[PDB]
DNA sequence: AAGTCAAGTACTTACGCCTGGTC
DNA sequence: GAAAGTACTTGACTT
RNA sequence: AGACCAGGC
């Protein structure tokens, strides 16, 4: 009735609108047109934006493309064919609407881990640098200095440059850094297939070792070429301290951003497992050695291409193995208590950290210790997953989910025996468990082909299906929240424009007031969500 | 969308069985409607019998229009066309 | 219905009653012949707009342009006088902003006594 | 007043095929707007001239005939800020409300812009300046300044047959302005 | 004339035609029904048993053509006149600024 | 109907219907399939085309976007049957006139 | 005040097919069910209330208040309403469908499996500007049997087999040919699950096996949900979102028919009203629906609810549908029989030939007809029919009188229904309901009759009436005919042509149509006439001339051993002429 | 082990229209 | 019990 | 309303 249960726009919408929601928030009209248009249709064409919605032709979509390109919203891609001319291609670009979702998030973590300098002038300074990097989606480094005061000191803001090349963060500007993964890995592809001067037809299977191995050295040059390069950062010509490049400019990165709060689940869990003296312990290790470790960067080669059925673990053991390589080899040797703002050796702390594993944190090498980026994630998924059901339902939901996960795919039998008391209570979340998918349902039959019921139930697995049921709270909790959001400025629209025209009776400020609130809460309850996404979205 | 002038036309000069069908049933109808008649009426009933004699002196002030695949539309008046 | 523009040449109030005395000059010509629903408007303009000007002409309102050229007032003001408070003081200082202004002392007052010649 | 330029399509019968085509056209035309509200144009008044008239078509089920035509109509607004001749007719404690003789009573300046010192009474006194004031049947010029346009009219059978057996917003086309330069609201102050 | 002997059955009447009102109406009820809706299909209203349908004209025969009468009125007497408005209010701004 | 007893009426069969179609008449299958048996008139609105009454259009409550025309009750009758069914069978409208 | 109003003709272009989802039927909801079963009649007069059948839903009698709108059946046409279903119940129609884009989509990830260039090469294909409908057949095909060779995915995870559907409407999908005598990652858990089965109770489990895996309606609506925008154009899908993409080809919501649809059965005698079958279906519907909600939560069990779900997508498939009621099912009550043929309600009434769309939507009735037996006569020339008087006072026709008519036409008025030349129906063009003539008046009511007005007189002389036989065969079957009028009772013609009708008279029957405006009445007879239809259509000789009598009189005429005399051939002459 | 040409089983329609009595 | 055709899940034969 | 059977061309 009335339809104001919002049913009218629940089912229609999965993924998609969130993009083009958030767009529309940072500019709207012709913005939001064409990107939720190269989502719907995926690869896209100049020409074909025209052809589908009479967009307001050439004037628009100009105007747009550049506007997509500053901030990097498209990613871009031209070729040609056999037939003569030439193509642009445009895909809907990595995550950079997500990182249009975070903003200060980032920043905050830009802040708080500026620290080893303490409480300075900083805080106005980098947050007035930062600022202007993220909007313009550019920064050269001259023409930024020259938007700096002059009579003043320069290096002042300098102070604070150099330092945010730093170890992660912000990194130069590079040519084809934004590409579809798919297609750099054909373009790659050349000069291997093309290469063979009529040699020999003998063990076609060498074709196979030839294009991948020379293709796996020269993918690792470049995805390695944004990653740790001194050469422009470190530039330090006499008559002055260690100067960024004045030519080379910069942008920022995922590395230690989407790292920071990895950490920071890592320690939800730690916390919990442990005290808070134990929290900082590990937290000190993970601050140094955050550097070299790949973590959220962990597939890299996975998107583009085939992994195998034979040849998976060939592929997936070959990254487990170099994931053994560089943890192992590279990671710090034994400290002592380094330097922080219990005296003597707080290795002791760690053997505390040790003796106790199940889940996590500290299995070891001899000689050196360091928790494996492998195997740590399957009981990182297993907590929060549990922590989910259990602050959604009640108690017995949680109880039940793990019964089904100690042995596998077993019938109501044994079930009933070894779960706790109560049958129809149980079929009561048994339905409420299987109500949305998560267990599936178990076919087998009961002696028949197929025939009817009666047949043998067994419950099991679903770990990607019970995945994507959080994918969805990524958009359709942050959908109604933003949205309502904007309702409720053109509601007060008219509130709002008498209000900055200001910057007068008792009701107008009532409702300013009002707003404000809803506003400070709302976007509190965007990021709370935020953070339960971003650990969501891996395995 | 614009008309083929009168100069030049690929369309045949004469006229079809079915426009005659059209002339004289929408003729008639106009004078049901109480129109007025531009010839001669003898004492009689009907709209169509006066109709067939407004057609024998081709009193008729209608112009036909034809429709070719591409558009390229038509001009054709009645009184103009032989048969 | 469609709308081929917002507002073409100005058209003040003269030739209204003039060209609705054609309207007038065509259907029963009210007053005279009296010894639809047009009349909503017909007997509304010639009231309204007659009543006025008594307590008009051909040839001194073309000849009226003289002295209302040579004047800067532009638009606005220009075919809005001919009507509302003609020749007393203060009456002109309402429509036309910056009435006084620029030139006061006698050039202004040409205005008056050529609007009172008029009558 | 004004004059509007607009385009429109004419069904003419056959019972007006006797007369001359300018004749029939302008009849229909004057049954189109008349006294009726054009949205956003402002109000018309009368029909002026008759341009561009091409060839008309007819549809196989009437018999009929529909051309379509352009044409420039006589319309009523005077600007922004024009001051205009009128007087007031009815009254409460809102402000006066001045009416034209000759076109409609919709122009309303209410007393927020006007004088300092006027104020309603329930006394049946109508107004009261700090010096003199007036009322009804005395002329009254008065300047305008807001103008507003409204359509709304998405009445549900639900919420329509309710009024219809239980028993305003008419703003069609409305007008107001603020008179407070002095020597607004009546004539005879001056001379 | 496709290119390929076939026709007349109802395996063979679905070559050309992009109507499903015409071809379910000969024969078949439920398939092409819920196919056009399942491909999401738009074609047109074009042919003849499609508008004895929707019970409108038809496109052959006697409606071929489109009748048209004269307007008979003159090109001359249709222009506009304008007196005293055009004269004094533009070539007042017009002299010296 | 037919038969007796309630009332009478004939008959045009589709082997009877080809035989005015091979005359090439538009006109007389016009009054007699339509204004002779059942005419019917029925609101549409050109935005999200589908039947309602009076002058609204149900999910779109406007009346300013609705066209009256007139269209056979089998037609209507049809399109109730189908629509209760799920399909969608949305219907769109363009001018005869204007060139 | 008084805005203007605008109106302008429009034709029709094109439609649109496609399924509607979830937002329409909301949308266009007036009621809700709810209630269950129980035609919910209040107890007192017995009305029905809510539920199914309900004062505003559409209105099955004559007065019926439908308190929406007003007017009753003379006004109100129909309305729509929803119903609730607990959980996704499978569709029908598009089951086939459902299948193949169950197909191309990998189970594990739920998205395409397909790679790179192929389909960078099919997505350029379509968008050919120009394309046969046959053209889609062909490449919907293709791509879908692109996905059968591969066994591997791509970018996600493990994999999976192919989905034969074995069975009816039960969805399983035989994981099946794995690599022979290969082991694989998942196999190796595969076997290492059935340990820990076989370990508890080896009876079972060894006794039946093999049926691989299924797919349940509600987890393949789940597995549905994934994928959006991408590409949904491979699998047939265009994505312009009014829709929300195929989350729809599965029923969740219900467009609960009006009363318009079927109606409560009246009349037939008895003191009572009665149900129709399809309202029996959908108020059935309601408690085996609202079952499962009071249920799955209190109450029963694991296994209970199964089947009785199962029976849900049994009776949705039978209610628009046919051969789908009996998938290895019987009603019992008292045991006894089963074997009702007519329950079928809407995929039958719709069905083609007597139902719908042949019979009744094309097959239609014609209004002012007659039928008479034939007989013979000379005396009429071709082109003329002569139609008895008495079937000729029922059988009307239009007539708007103006500027000559005015004359007869008010004399036709007060000559009254009875002889002859007279008039049985009057309209004023101040739009009256309408002045029948029979039960009085007449009189001065001739005296005023404006040119506007419209009155019905009895056919006579010199009017146009197309002639027919009903077993229509070719061209010259329908032709047109001037009218007559003669004594006693029989549709008499020219015995100058029994050809196009191929008559043996022998007491055949003849249809006769009259036409009603005059645009259409002059197309009869100036086309469709006998004069020009005088040629056969395919042969180009004539069809029709003397016959019979008629051929071997003239031959004794015309013989070269007869002569005649003045005063004979005279009267020949006479004869003739 | 894909790619392969030839095999068993399962489906929708086969007559235009009318005029009578019977459950 | 209609007969006529068309469409849909499996084996030799290769590589 | 949905049914039947006989029979007509
Ligand atoms: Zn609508
Ligand atoms: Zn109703
Ligand atoms: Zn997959």
């Amino acid at each position: 009735v009335m339809t104001i249960s919002s049913l009218e726009q629940r089912t229609l919408n999965p993924d998609l609108f969130l993009y083009k929601e958030l767009v529309k928030a940072h500019l709207g009209e012709r913005a939001a047109s064409v990107i939720g248009m190269l989502v719907a249709l995926g690869r896209l064409s100049v020409r074909e934006l025209v052809e589908k919605i009479d967009g307001m032709d050439v004037d628009s979509v100009k105007t747009t493309l550049v506007s997509l390109t500053q901030l990097r919203c498209v990613k871009y891609l031209q070729e040609t064919a056999i037939s003569g001319k030439k193509t642009t291609y445009y895909y809907y670009n990595e995550e950079g609407i997500h990182i249009l979702l975070y903003s200060g998030l980032i920043i905050d973590e830009i802040i708080t881990q500026m620290r080893v300098n303490d409480e300075e002038e900083h805080k106005q300074l980098v947050a007035e640098i930062v600022q202007n990097v993220i909007s313009l989606g550019s920064l050269t480094v001259e023409d930024y200095l020259s938007s700096v005061t002059s009579d003043s000191m320069k290096y002042t803001i300098s102070s604070l440059f150099v330092q945010l090349c730093e170890m992660g963060y912000l990194i130069q500007i590079s040519k084809l850094h934004y590409t579809p993964i798919e297609d750099l890995w054909q373009f790659l592809y050349e000069k291997h297939y093309k290469n063979i001067p009529r040699n020999s037809p003998l063990s076609d299977l060498k074709k196979r070792s030839q294009a991948k191995m020379n293709a796996k050295t020269d993918f690792a040059k470049i995805i390695n070429k944004p990653n740790e390069l001194s050469q422009i950062l470190t530039v330090d010509p006499k008559t002055s301290l260690r100067i960024v490049k004045p030519t080379v400019s910069l942008t920022i990165n995922l590395d230690r951003f989407m790292k920071g709060r990895r950490s920071k689940q890592l320690i939800n869990l730690a916390k919990t497992r442990v005290g808070s003296v134990t929290a900082q312990v590990y937290k000190i290790a993970l601050r140094l050695t955050e550097q070299k470790s790949p973590k959220i960067r962990d597939p890299l080669t996975q998107t583009g291409l085939l992994q195998d059925l034979e040849e998976a673990k060939s592929f997936q053991d070959e990254a487990e193995l170099v994931e053994e390589k560089t943890p192992g080899l590279t990671f710090n040797a034994i400290d002592l208590a380094r330097h922080l703002p219990s005296a003597s050796l707080i290795n002791s702390h760690l053997k505390i950290l040790a003796s106790s594993n199940f889940p996590f944190l500290n299995e070891t090498k001899p000689g050196v210790y360091y928790v494996p980026y492998s195997k740590l994630m399957p009981v990182l998924k297993s907590s929060v997953y549990e922590y989910v059901i259990a602050s959604t339902l009640g108690p017995s939901a949680m109880r039940l989910s793990r019964c089904i996960r100690d042995n596998k795919l077993v019938s109501e039998k044994i079930i009933n025996s070894t779960a706790l008391m109560k049958e129809k209570d149980i079929r009561s979340t048994l339905a409420s468990l299987i109500r949305y998918n998560s267990v599936e349902i178990q076919e087998v039959p009961r002696t028949a082909d197929r025939s009817a019921s009666r047949a043998v139930f067994l419950f099991r697995c679903k770990e990607t299906h019970s995945y994507n049921f959080m994918r969805q709270n990524l958009e359709w909790n942050m959908a109604n929240l933003l949205f309502k959001k904007e309702k409720l400025k053109q509601e007060n629209s008219t509130l709002l424009k008498k209000a900055n025209r200001d910057d007068l009776l008792p009701s107008e400020l009532n409702q300013l007031k009002m707003v404000n609130e809803r506003e400070l809460n709302v976007f509190a309850r965007l990021s709370r969500l935020l953070s339960l996404w971003e650990v969501f979205q891996m395995a | 969308e614009k008309a083929i002038p009168k100069d030049q036309r690929a369309t045949t000069p004469y006229m079809t069985k079915y426009e005659r069908a059209r002339i004289l049933g929408t003729r008639a109808l106009q004078i049901s409607m109480n129109a007025p008649v531009f010839v001669d009426l003898e004492g009689e009933t009907d709209p169509l019998r006066i109709a067939m004699k407004e057609l024998a002196e081709k009193k008729i002030p209608l112009v036909i229009r034809r429709y070719l695949p591409d558009g390229s539309f038509e001009d054709w008046s009645v009184e103009e066309l032989i048969v | 219905m469609k709308v081929l523009e917002e507002r073409n040449a100005f058209l003040s109030d003269y030739e209204v009653l003039k060209f609705l005395t054609d309207l007038e000059k065509k259907h029963l010509w009210d007053q005279k012949s009296l010894a639809p629903e047009l009349q909503g408007i017909t007997r509304n303009v010639v009231n309204y707009l007659s009543i006025n000007k008594n307590f008009m002409s051909d040839e001194s309102f073309a000849e009226l342009m003289t002295k209302l050229n040579s004047f800067k007032l532009f638009k606005a003001e220009k075919l809005q006088i001919v009507n509302q408070l003609p020749a007393n003081m203060v009456h002109l200082y309402s429509i036309v902003e910056e009435c006084d202004a620029r030139f006061d002392e006698k050039t202004i007052e040409e205005m008056l006594e050529i609007i009172s010649g008029y009558a | 007043f004004i004059l509007s330029k607009i385009a429109d399509l004419v069904r003419i019968p056959p019972d007006q095929f006797h007369r001359d085509t300018i004749s029939a056209i302008t009849h229909q035309l004057n049954n189109k707007f008349a006294n009726k509200i054009i949205p956003n144009v402002g109000l018309c008044i009368t029909i002026y001239d008759l341009l561009t008239v091409e060839e008309g078509q007819l549809k196989p089920g009437d018999g009929s005939s529909y051309i379509n035509v352009t044409f420039r109509a006589v319309v009523f607004k005077p600007f922004l800020g024009e001051i205009v001749t009128g007087w007031i007719s009815k009254c409460t404690a809102e402000g006066i409300k001045v009416s034209l003789l000759g076109i409609f009573d919709d122009i309303f300046i209410p007393q927020n812009m006007l004088f300092e010192g006027c104020y309603y009474t329930p006394e049946e006194s109508a107004w009261i300046w700090p010096k003199l004031y007036f009322d009804v049947n005395e002329k009254i010029r008065f300047r305008i300044e807001r103008e507003v346009f409204v359509d709304v009219k998405p009445k549900s059978p639900k919420e329509r047959e309710l009024e219809e057996r239980a028993q305003e917003k008419p703003p069609a086309y409305a007008l107001l302005g603020s008179c407070q330069t002095d020597g607004m609201g009546l004539v005879s102050w001056w001379e | 004339y496709k290119g390929e002997v076939l026709g007349i059955t109802r395996f063979g009447l679905s070559k050309m035609r992009d109507s499903v009102l015409q071809l379910a109406s000969f024969e078949k009820t439920t398939d092409h029904l819920f196919d056009a809706a399942f491909y999401m299909k738009k074609d047109a209203v074009e042919g003849v048993s499609e508008c004895i349908i929707l019970g409108q004209t038809m496109s052959i025969g006697t409606g071929s053509f489109k009748v048209v009468k004269g307007t008979n009125i003159s090109e001359k007497d249709l222009v506009p006149k304008r007196c005293l408005f055009e004269s004094l209010s533009n070539e007042a701004a017009l002299k010296a600024n | 109907t037919e038969g007796r007893s309630r009332d009478g009426g004939l008959r045009l069969g589709e082997m009877e219907r080809d035989c005015v179609i091979a005359y090439g008449a538009s006109q007389l299958l016009l009054e007699r399939l339509m204004i002779s048996s059942d005419a019917f008139e029925v609101d549409v609105c050109d935005k999200c085309g589908l039947m309602g009454y009076s002058g609204w259009c149900t999910t779109c409550k406007s009346a300013e976007n609705i066209i009256k025309m007139t269209i056979p009750y089998a037609a209507k009758l049809l399109f109730q049957e189908l629509l209760s069914m799920n399909i969608a069978p949305r219907l769109r409208l363009e001018d005869i006139f204007q060139q | 005040k008084e805005v203007v109003v605008s109106e302008t003709p429009k034709r029709i272009k094109g439609l649109e097919f496609s399924a509607l989802s979830a937002a329409d039927i909301v949308a266009q909801s007036e009621v809700e069910v709810s209630t269950r079963d129980l035609f919910d009649l209040e107890k007192d007069r017995a009305p029905k209330a809510n539920g199914a059948l309900d004062p505003k839903m559409g209105v099955s009698s004559s007065s019926l208040e439908c308190a929406t709108c007003h007017g009753n059946l003379a006004s109100c046409h129909g309305h729509f309403g929803h119903l609730k279903l607990a959980l996704p119940v499978f569709h029908i129609g598009y089951f086939k469908a459902t299948i193949q884009i169950l197909q191309g989509i990998c189970k594990n990830c739920s998205a395409i499996l397909l790679s790179e260039t192929d389909k960078r090469q099919f997505l350029h294909e379509l968008r050919r500007p120009g394309v046969d409908n046959l053209r889609r057949m062909g490449i919907l095909k293709k791509i879908l049997d692109q996905c059968k060779k591969q066994r591997r995915c791509l970018h996600c995870g493990a994999l999976n087999g192919v989905v034969k559907k074995a069975a009816a409407l039960k969805i399983i999908h035989d994981t099946f040919r794995w690599v022979g005598k290969k082991s694989a990652p998942e196999k190796d858990i595969w076997v290492g699950e059935w340990k820990e089965v076989l370990a508890h109770n080896p009876e079972l489990e060894r006794y039946v096996k093999r049926c691989m895996d299924d797919l349940n309606p509600l987890k393949t609506l789940n597995l549905f949900k994934q994928i959006k925008s991408a590409d949904c154009e491979l699998l047939g899908i265009d994505a312009t979102v009014p829709s929300g993409r195929p989350e729809t080809y599965i029923w969740r919501y219900l467009p609960a028919p009006p009363v318009c649809i079927r109606p409560s059965v009246m009349m037939q005698d008895s003191p009572a009203s009665n149900e129709d079958d399809l309202t029996v279906k959908l108020t059935e519907i309601v408690w085996t629906s609202s079952l499962i909600k009071a249920g799955l939560d209190k109450g029963i069990s694991i296994n209970n609810m199964m089947e009785h779900w199962d029976y849900l997508q049994l009776t949705v498939a039978m209610y628009i549908n046919s051969d789908s009621v009996n998938p290895a099912m019987l009603p019992g009550s008292s045991n006894g029989g089963g074997k009702v043929k007519p329950i079928r309600g809407f995929c039958q009434r719709l069905k083609g030939k007597q139902g719908r769309f042949r019979g009744n939507l094309s097959g239609k009735r014609v209004d002012f007809s007659g039928r008479t037996v034939i007989s013979p006569d000379p005396n009429l020339s071709i082109d003329e029919v002569a139609v008895p008087d008495r079937v000729a006072k029922v059988l009307t026709y239009p007539e708007k009188v103006t500027r000559y008519n005015r004359h007869k036409l008010q004399e036709l008025i007060v000559n009254g229904p009875n002889v002859h030349p007279g008039a049985n129906y009057l309209l004023k063009r101040n739009e009256d309901a309408r002045r029948n003539l029979r039960y009085g008046d007449r009189m001065k009511l001739a005296k005023n009759l404006q040119i506007g007005d419209v009155v019905e007189r009895h056919l006579e002389d010199g009017d146009v009436v197309l002639f027919n036989r009903q077993p229509s065969l070719h061209r010259l079957s329908i032709l047109s005919h001037y009218a007559k009028i003669r004594p006693w009772r029989t549709f008499r013609l020219n015995e100058c042509v029994c050809t196009p009708y191929n008559a043996d008279f022998d007491g055949d029957e003849m249809n006769l149509h009259v036409p009603q405006t005059e645009e259409a009445r002059a197309e009869a007879i100036n086309l469709m006439g006998v004069k020009n239809n005088l040629l056969t259509p395919k042969s180009g000789e004539p069809i029709i001339a003397a016959t019979q009598d008629f051929i071997t009189g003239s031959y004794l005429i015309s013989h070269k051993d007869s002569f005649y005399d003045r005063a004979t051939l005279t009267q020949l002459l006479s004869m003739m002429s």
